[PDB]
């Protein structure tokens, strides 16, 4: 509970895994290149 | 082999053929990309 840098490190985990999300979601729309389920 | 008039009516040979969204506004831009925009705007 005194390491403030774990939440940080949360934080930026979090962050980047939107990050990641966003581009796999563009991978996949631009590889199908209909319906979503 | 029969006496026709003057013609009565006059006819040719023809063609026949067969005969905006409220939020068509949005069609210039794929549907995936306005998703996308909103996606990005969130990340950004």
């Amino acid at each position: 509970k005194t390491r403030h840098n774990i939440i940080l490190s949360a934080g930026i985990f979090f962050v980047s895994a939107g990050l990641s999300n966003i581009i796999g979601i563009i991978v996949y729309i631009s590889a199908n290149a209909y319906s979503y389920g | 082999v029969i006496d026709f008039s003057k013609p009565f009516m006059s006819l040719g040979i023809s063609i026949m053929i067969k005969k905006p969204g409220v939020f068509s506004f949005l069609d210039p831009l794929a549907y995936e990309i306005w998703m996308c925009i909103v996606f990005a705007y969130i990340g950004v």
